């Protein structure tokens, strides 16, 4: 598959982006929940046009997907927030800002932060759509896993294939794929931080939702 | 739930 | 700042003598756990020594300095961990005179944190990871991990890049192989942070327990929460 | 805090 092959059935394979119900911390997060829920049959179907990921047992699909689902719902949410600064676009019709985060407010700022460094780096979607992939065939890949680290180095060539192509030289290209990847860090730290909210949110939720909860 | 989406 | 102004192999260099010792230790749930605390109390001290030597690092504020390894501590520990226990398949090496298996960590509500702790080790004995990488690695994590909760760092971490990538072509890699091994290597930086944002969690469930904590580490779980 | 203190 020819990196250029590879953008393009990423491009395609992209959800949609879903419409909250909107108009407390309740009501707030009770239409978050509402929202996560319809994006994660999305997703699961959207994981699946992802290269590689069908050649995967199903028992480590469903192992890929429920380490790395929160994390690609918010490197999604982060991606659609960019060109609205101090703002997060949860739907088109679900725009906040900080002040009504409510014990969601130190997540909320690192959600804010990391939309930041996207806009500074003016992230492409061509690579935006690489780094949600490579989360799904990264955060729980740790017999044939190694199959995956092939895909993984696949989408690293196709980062700096696009890079190449931007006019970025080759020392640029390098620090550029270590500042996209070192980010993938921060959505691991938030996504296990957002776990834990969550974990005390059901000790007061979406059926589907709690079976992904239940897997951390 | 998961598994059976996946199918 | 003279992080800046300096070459690959000054770098490296610089790193590599700044490099913390390697300390000694002194099974129940409270004995195991009593050990790992203590040593880890003694290891935090030659940390923080360690990272005013981390180039870059004497350049920022102070209260930047503490917000780095407030975030980073444990993820620097544990990849301490994970270095020394690569010539020890199977196996982690807390310290020369501590080295546990798995069957050891069911004796704490812990072989979660274990078993991935031995996986990243296996992943670095299957790269073959060498020791200049992996100080670079470490120092990354320092200045990276708090980064986003500041061009200073950015351009520091940018620079570790280049060294990072000057030590694989040093080794005869291809140039293809060059940042197909970078990405390799900065995506483990996931797993560690995954792992270090587990083992908080049992620290603070072990606190609120009551294994004594050091007022330092204290210190430093408080920052998580 | 300790931290300071250890920095300096
Ligand atoms: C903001 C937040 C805090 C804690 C846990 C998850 C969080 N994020 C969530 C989220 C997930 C599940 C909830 O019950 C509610 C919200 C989220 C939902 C949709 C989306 O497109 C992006 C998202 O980040
Ligand atoms: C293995 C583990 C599980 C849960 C939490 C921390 C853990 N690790 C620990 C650790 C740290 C602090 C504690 O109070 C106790 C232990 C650890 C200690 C020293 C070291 O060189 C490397 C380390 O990873």
């Amino acid at each position: 598959l020819t990196a250029d092959q590879m953008v393009s059935a990423l491009l395609d394979a992209e959800p949609p982006i879903l419409y909250s119900e909107y108009d407390s911390e309740a009501s707030m997060m009770g239409l978050l929940t509402n929202l996560a829920d319809r994006e994660l049959v999305h997703m699961i179907n959207w994981a699946k046009r992802v290269p590689g990921f069908v050649d995967l047992t199903l028992h480590d699909q469903v192992h890929l997907l429920e380490c790395a689902w929160l994390e690609i719902l918010m490197i999604g949410l982060v991606w659609r927030s960019m060109e609205h600064p101090g703002k997060l676009l949860f739907a088109p019709n679900l725009l906040l800002d900080r002040n009504q985060g409510k014990g969601m407010v130190e997540i909320f700022d690192m959600l804010l932060a990391t939309s930041s460094r996207f806009r500074m780096m003016n992230l492409q979607g061509e690579e935006f759509v690489c780094l949600k992939s490579i989360i799904l065939l990264n955060s729980g890949v740790y017999e044939e896993k190694d199959h995956i680290h092939r895909v993984l180095d696949k989408i690293t060539d196709t980062l700096i294939h696009l890079m190449a192509k931007a006019g970025l030289t080759l020392q640029q290209q390098h620090q550029r794929l270590a500042q996209l990847l070192l980010i993938l860090s921060h959505i691991r730290h938030m996504s296990n931080k957002g776990m834990e909210h969550l974990y005390s949110m059901k000790c007061k939720l979406s059926d589907l939702l709690l079976e992904m909860l239940d897997a951390h | 739930i998961l598994h059976r989406l996946l199918q």
